[PDB]
């Protein structure tokens, strides 16, 4: 009593539909976050941060000059061939 | 306008054949009692035990498998001379601090 | 239809075994004299009797199959025929739409998930300690 | 009813469009019909693989 | 006068002659319910084989009210 | 084949385009278009991708989630 | 096997019958140019191949 | 901003900048965009056939940009493809009965290198250059050339 | 033209040491997807080290 | 002791007690190549766990010889010593799940 003034078709259609949505997002958003469905720019998951924290761009090791590692103790060649030194046509700095 | 094949021949014989293949395979598995549970892992028991020790913290992280065997080949002896797990862990720790 | 068939999809010459249904039987009818009544004995064979243009229906079929090649307007076929004419074209176009708006989105999601969790979202996480993405079609494992 | 040159006036809106819009519409119409299609007409007529098979064959009397 | 749009007219019938084409009794015009039952079973087997991975390895222990020779003891 | 009637029951003409006035809603127009051009091509074209996608993505629950709680010899923790 | 085109041929319903075979036999045929001739050639083939008793032995073997 | 049109009309006008929508909603405009030789056969087309053709054509041309985007990403991926571990030479790996010469039966360039083994050929070309024999390729840094798809 | 334009460029580093790769698997194997511009710059510097032109080129900052 | 003890424990035991008989996993086929490769892999895994000197691993080599011709074993045993045998790479340095 005294709420009937509010109760109305438009006030009801936006109350059932809108409320149904309020629960659809409140219950689905955590699942999307867990399954990496949310956009990365909007938010990064903890799993995303854990993997990204392991990435760096300063490793300059492991350069080899052969297609195969044929075992042994010597390993693949690691020294640039003499005939290849100074064979690059690099534009002047 | 006269038809030679089934009106929906392409979908019929494509999806239909796939269905018969799948159903026949299930029947074959039942008759031979084949285990149907998919395992994506290797079954080397000693190895899986070493992996649990790493997950439990008994073996330090990023320790190579050749650092744990009782026989090493020549190439793994070469690697052991340059292996420093402690340094590797410190480097990873530094990266995490920088990221956060 | 794409493939040419002499009997049904004869577009090279446009030959049709029977006349149009629009024509009255008194004007033109399919060449079928299988129901001809027995010939009286006092009748005498004048023509060859050989199946050919001496028969009125066959003659009219040949004549029409040549004079039908010029017409004032198009004989609009119904929508059922038009759909069948380009059935493959339309189906391939819808296949392209499916590949862009159905296959595309979930394939992208799988790769992004793989980036973080090492394996696709539809695979069993391994514990063997091997590294890499692994299989993609899980039902063929 | 006023008839405009083909491809020059839109039927989607009562407003013909602004200067930039009109320039784009008019000039694309010109480019397609009198510049781009020069290549297609040249390939279709001057370099027909089927016309070349009948080159040097007498006329059909 | 009255006319019919040709695009919505019905397909013309085959001519009735000594050589008449008839597809009515073939039942090959479209996929039937049986085909869709095959698709449903395929989906079912696919889901079942994955959901219940111990079905192919059943238990030999059986009680069976009314013994083994009663009809409900075979399914 | 078997001669059959045209199954399109929608509106045969919207009238002359006059700046997009007196025309159906967009979704109604999309539905009428597919009715006019045939749903068989839509179902046929999308069927292959729908099947492949449903099977692959179904593994998210059938192969991954379920499996996490499938191994009967995993729930048991050691030293407990 | 009837010898008069007026006498119809019995056909079962299904995907391999006399009616099913008639619909497809002349699809690629340049010789079946009218109903009378088409039916004559159709019955000629049916008489020769399907009313031949020994032919059924090979059907079993295949 | 023009207020002489509705918002929907404005959007459709701009999508009609090339006249695509106008040709769809006007048969006369579509036939008068055909070159005269082919316009001769236009009167026979049904409206079903015309709009279906435009639909197939429009769907194709509107997906070409998407394929172009997918192809550019592919080129960038290949342009910066991550290094992979050097293959250990297993029991049945790198078996050779004779040198690789099927590409150059008489010249026999890079007999030891495989047909598309770019790093082996580069070092082999360097030997030939050091021997006063010119060979083409493998000299410009990737980031200093156009169309490399390896620039930051 | 595709072939010629590619042949001029130095070869990309297809392979690295087997051991060093697995000691930094995550960075190398996944670096591209997480940040492609920095991964591209890192690759360029490695090419400059593998072919001995590092002191002759200035690699643009990312 | 039990009559079915051989089948119990492993399928491997059957040929371990009867070295010159068919292995249950390969008796259906005359070609025994796959049998040789399994036996060699088992010798490789034994040494990693127990060492070369262990009598068990020495017998796992005798079992491998029973089905593997000498020319194959010598080649595969050299690859193993170098560290290039694909049947002996430690599991954490395998590439089978990478790039696909
Ligand atoms: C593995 C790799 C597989 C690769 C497949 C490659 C397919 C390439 C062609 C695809 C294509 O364009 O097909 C659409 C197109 C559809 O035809 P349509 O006339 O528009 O169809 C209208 C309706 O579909 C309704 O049509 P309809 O049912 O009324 O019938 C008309 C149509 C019906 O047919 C088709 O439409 C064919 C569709 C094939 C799809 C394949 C996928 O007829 C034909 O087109 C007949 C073509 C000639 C067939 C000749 C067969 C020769 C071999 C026979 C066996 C000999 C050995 C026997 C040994 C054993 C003895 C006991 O097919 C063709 O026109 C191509 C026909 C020739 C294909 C030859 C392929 C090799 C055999
Ligand atoms: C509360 C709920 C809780 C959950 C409950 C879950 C319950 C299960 C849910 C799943 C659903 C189960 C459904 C069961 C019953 C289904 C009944 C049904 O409707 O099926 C029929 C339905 C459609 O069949 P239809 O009725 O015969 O089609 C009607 C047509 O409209 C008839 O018209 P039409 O035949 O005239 O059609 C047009 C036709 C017209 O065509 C012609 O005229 C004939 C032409 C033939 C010759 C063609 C020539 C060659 C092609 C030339 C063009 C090439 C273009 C492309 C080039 C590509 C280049 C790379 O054109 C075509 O179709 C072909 C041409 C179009 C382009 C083809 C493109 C290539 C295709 C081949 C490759 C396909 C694989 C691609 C893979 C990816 C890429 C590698 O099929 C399916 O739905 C598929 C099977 C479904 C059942 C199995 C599902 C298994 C997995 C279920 C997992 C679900 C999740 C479980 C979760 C559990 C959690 C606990
Ligand atoms: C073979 C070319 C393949 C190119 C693939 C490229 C892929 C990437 C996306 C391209 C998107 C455009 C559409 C491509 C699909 C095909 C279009 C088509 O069929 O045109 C037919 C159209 C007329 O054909 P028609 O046979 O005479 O008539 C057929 C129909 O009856 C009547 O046709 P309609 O009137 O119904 O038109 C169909 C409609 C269907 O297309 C669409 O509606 C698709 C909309 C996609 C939107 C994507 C966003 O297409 C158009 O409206 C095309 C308009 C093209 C206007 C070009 C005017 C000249 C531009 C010159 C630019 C110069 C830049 C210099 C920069 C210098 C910097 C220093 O053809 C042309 O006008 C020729 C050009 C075709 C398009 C070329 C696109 C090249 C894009 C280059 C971008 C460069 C960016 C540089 C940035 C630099 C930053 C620093
Ligand atoms: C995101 C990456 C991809 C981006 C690129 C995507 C490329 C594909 C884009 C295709 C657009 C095609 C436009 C056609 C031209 C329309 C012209 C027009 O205004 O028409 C007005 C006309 C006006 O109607 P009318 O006047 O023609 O009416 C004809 C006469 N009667 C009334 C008898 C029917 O109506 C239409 O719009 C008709 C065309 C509707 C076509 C709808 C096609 C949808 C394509 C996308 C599929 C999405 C699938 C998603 C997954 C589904 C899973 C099941
Ligand atoms: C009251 C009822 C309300 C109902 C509302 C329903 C809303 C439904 C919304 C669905 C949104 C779906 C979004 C999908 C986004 C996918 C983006 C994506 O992956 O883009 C990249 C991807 C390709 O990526 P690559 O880098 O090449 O990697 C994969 C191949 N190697 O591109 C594509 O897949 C292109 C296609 C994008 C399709 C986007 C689909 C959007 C659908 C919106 C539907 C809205 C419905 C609203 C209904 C309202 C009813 C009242
Ligand atoms: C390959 C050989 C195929 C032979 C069988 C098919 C021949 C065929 O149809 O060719 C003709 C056909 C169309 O000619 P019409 O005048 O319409 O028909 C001929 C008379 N009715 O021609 C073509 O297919 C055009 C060929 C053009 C490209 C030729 C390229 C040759 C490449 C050789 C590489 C070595
Ligand atoms: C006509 C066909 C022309 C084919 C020309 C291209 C041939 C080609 O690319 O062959 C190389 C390709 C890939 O081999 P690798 O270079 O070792 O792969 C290493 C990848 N970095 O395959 C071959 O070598 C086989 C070539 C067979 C002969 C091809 C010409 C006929
Ligand atoms: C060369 C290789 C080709 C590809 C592989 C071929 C595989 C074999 C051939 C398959 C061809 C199928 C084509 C499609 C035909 C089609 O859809 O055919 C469709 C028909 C129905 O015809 P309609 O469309 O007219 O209804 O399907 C049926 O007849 C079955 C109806 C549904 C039955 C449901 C229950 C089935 C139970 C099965 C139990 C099996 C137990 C087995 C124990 C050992
Ligand atoms: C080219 C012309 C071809 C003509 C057709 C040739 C068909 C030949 C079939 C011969 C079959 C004989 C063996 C039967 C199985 C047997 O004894 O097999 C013996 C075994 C074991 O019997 P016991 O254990 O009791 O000793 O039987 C079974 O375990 C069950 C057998 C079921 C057989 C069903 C499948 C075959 C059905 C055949 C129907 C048509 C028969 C026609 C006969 C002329």
């Amino acid at each position: 009593g005294s709420i009937e003034q509010f109760i109305n078709l438009r006030t009801a259609r936006m109350f059932i539909y809108g409320g149904v949505s309020a629960v659809f997002l409140y219950k689905a958003t955590p699942v999307m976050y867990r399954w990496e469905m949310l956009p990365t720019f909007l938010v990064k998951t903890e799993a995303y941060k854990a993997r990204e924290a392991m990435i760096a761009f300063d490793n300059m090791k492991g350069i080899v000059y052969g297609p195969y590692d044929k075992g042994g103790l010597e390993g693949p060649p690691t020294k640039i061939p003499e005939t290849s030194v100074g064979m690059m046509k690099v534009d002047p700095m | 306008g006269r038809r030679l094949l089934h009106g929906n021949y392409f979908t019929r014989y494509l999806f239909g054949s796939l269905a018969v293949i799948w159903i026949a395979e299930y029947a074959a598995a039942c008759q031979y009692g084949i285990p149907r549970h998919r395992n994506p892992n290797w079954m080397w028991s000693w190895w899986l035990e070493k992996q649990n020790q790493i997950k439990n913290g008994e073996i330090p992280a990023n320790t190579p498998g050749y650092a744990m065997v009782k026989w090493n080949n020549e190439a793994e002896q070469r690697w052991l001379k340059t292996l420093n797990v402690e340094a590797m862990n410190e480097e990873f720790a530094r990266r995490r601090e920088a990221y956060y | 239809k794409h493939f040419f068939t002499d009997g049904a999809n004869d577009y090279v010459t446009g030959w049709e075994n029977t006349p149009p249904l629009k024509f009255p039987a008194s004007v033109m009818k399919p060449c079928d004299y299988s129901m001809t009544k027995p010939i009286p004995k006092h009748w005498k064979l004048r023509g060859s009797g050989i199946h050919g243009p001496e028969n009125t229906d066959l003659m009219k079929l040949v004549l029409w199959n040549r004079l039908k090649q010029k017409r004032p307007q198009r004989e609009v076929p119904n929508i059922n025929y038009l759909k069948d004419s380009i059935r493959l074209e339309l189906s391939v176009n819808w296949w392209l739409m499916s590949c862009i708006f159905l296959w595309g989105p979930w394939l992208h999601w799988g790769q992004e998930y793989q980036k973080v969790h090492e394996q696709p979202p539809w695979a069993m996480k391994r514990i063997d300690g091997l590294r890499g993405e692994g299989y993609f079609t899980w039902f063929l494992e | 009813v006023t008839r405009y040159p083909s491809g020059t006036r839109t039927i989607m809106s009562p407003y013909p469009g602004g200067p930039v819009y009109q320039w784009l519409r008019i000039n694309y119409n010109y480019f397609k019909r009198y510049q781009w299609r020069r290549v297609g007409r040249w390939q279709m007529r001057s370099w027909c693989y089927w016309k070349a098979a009948f080159y040097g064959v007498p006329e059909w009397n | 006068y009255k006319t019919e749009n040709p695009l919505y007219k019905d397909d013309e019938p085959f001519a009735k002659t000594c050589h008449t084409f008839d597809y009515t009794r073939e039942g090959t015009e479209k996929n039937g319910l049986g085909y869709y039952c095959l698709m449903g079973l395929w989906a079912s087997i696919f889901i079942w084989d994955s959901l219940y991975t111990g079905a192919t390895m059943p238990t030999g222990v059986h009680r069976y009210v009314w013994g083994p020779y009663f009809p409900t003891a075979w399914f | 084949h078997i001669p059959h009637p045209v199954k399109y029951v929608g509106p045969r003409r919207y009238g002359r385009y006059v700046y997009g006035m007196n025309r159906p809603p967009v979704l109604r127009q999309v539905k009428d278009w597919i009715d006019w051009t045939g749903w068989n091509s839509v179902f046929g074209g999308f069927s292959f991708q729908v099947a492949f996608g449903l099977m692959i993505v179904s593994g998210v629950y059938l192969n991954n989630y379920r499996a996490t709680h499938t191994l009967y010899y995993t729930n048991k923790p050691d030293n407990q | 096997p009837p010898t008069r085109l007026s006498t119809p041929l019995y056909s079962e319903g299904g995907a391999f019958t006399v009616n099913w075979w008639r619909n497809r036999y002349g699809l690629y045929s340049r010789r079946q140019t009218d109903p009378m001739l088409a039916e004559f050639l159709f019955r000629q083939q049916v008489k020769e191949w399907f009313y031949d008793v020994p032919s059924y032995n090979y059907a079993a073997l295949v | 901003i023009s207020t002489s049109e509705t918002l929907n009309q404005k959007i459709l006008r701009w999508l009609d900048v090339t006249g695509m929508l106008t040709r769809w909603h006007s048969r006369r405009e579509f036939i008068l965009d055909m070159d005269p030789y082919f316009r001769k056969n236009s009167g026979m087309w049904t409206e079903w056939e015309r709009k279906t053709l435009l639909f197939l054509f429009y769907c194709c041309t509107l997906a070409t940009p998407y394929s172009a985007y997918l192809d550019l990403q592919e080129l960038k991926h290949q342009g910066t493809k991550p290094p992979r571990p050097v293959s250990l030479e297993s029991r049945f790996m790198n078996q050779r009965r004779y040198d690789f010469t099927w590409m150059h039966p008489q010249d026999k360039f890079c007999s030891e290198c495989r047909p598309v083994e770019l790093e082996c050929k580069k070092m082999c070309f360097d030997r030939y250059r050091s021997m006063d024999y010119r060979m083409y390729g493998f000299q410009r840094p990737r980031i200093q050339t156009y169309y490399s798809f390896s620039t930051c | 033209w595709i072939y010629v334009n590619e042949r001029q460029r130095e070869p990309q580093e297809n392979v690295m040491d087997h051991e060093e790769f697995f000691r930094d698997f995550d960075s190398i194997y996944l670096g591209q997807v997480f940040d492609h511009h920095r991964f591209a710059e890192w690759l360029a510097r490695r090419r400059a080290v593998k072919w001995g032109y590092a002191d002759q080129i200035h690699i643009p900052p990312v | 002791e039990s009559a079915d003890a051989l089948f119990v424990g492993t399928l491997d035991r059957l040929t371990a007690e009867h070295p010159h008989t068919d292995d249950p996993r390969f008796a259906f086929q005359s070609n025994q190549w796959n049998n040789c490769e399994l036996r060699f892999t088992q010798f490789c895994r034994c040494t990693r766990e127990l060492g070369e000197d262990d009598p068990r691993c020495k017998y796992q080599y005798y079992r491998a010889q029973t089905v593997c011709h000498e020319f194959l074993l010598e080649d595969w045993m050299e690859h193993r010593h170098r560290g290039t045998c694909d049947l002996d790479i430690m599991p954490d340095r395998q590439v089978i799940h990478m790039r696909g």
